[PDB]
């Protein structure tokens, strides 16, 4: 069972992680029944 | 879920992943309903010594 729980802050701090305290709310609960072991995120370039 | 209790209306303002609310005994006293997403509270019904 894949378990996605996420949580939109509005923040104005420039490098670092704010300091502070934000519940995060369950998004998507998904039925995958695979394995996972390994990740990795996607970026997006720009292109001129 | 089966129960028998006083559904009133209530001021508790679920969040929209809740469904049923516990209270501080851990014990189910608020419902949302399934075709109308409406919160109830379930007081139990009467109980006295006679
Ligand atoms: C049916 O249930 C959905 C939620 O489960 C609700 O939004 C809708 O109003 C209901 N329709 C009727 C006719 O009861």
């Amino acid at each position: 069972y894949f378990k996605i729980y996420s949580k939109h802050t509005p923040i104005n701090l420039v490098r670092d992680l704010p300091q502070g305290f934000s519940a995060l709310e369950p998004l998507v609960d998904l039925p995958i029944g695979i394995n996972i072991t390994r990740f990795q995120t996607l970026l997006a370039l720009h292109r001129s | 879920l089966t129960g028998t209790g006083v559904l009133t209306e209530s001021n508790k303002k679920f969040l929209p992943f809740q469904q049923f609310g516990r209270d501080i005994a851990d014990t189910t006293d608020a419902v949302r309903d399934p075709q109308t997403l409406e919160i109830l509270d379930i007081t139990p019904c009467s109980f006295g010594g006679v």
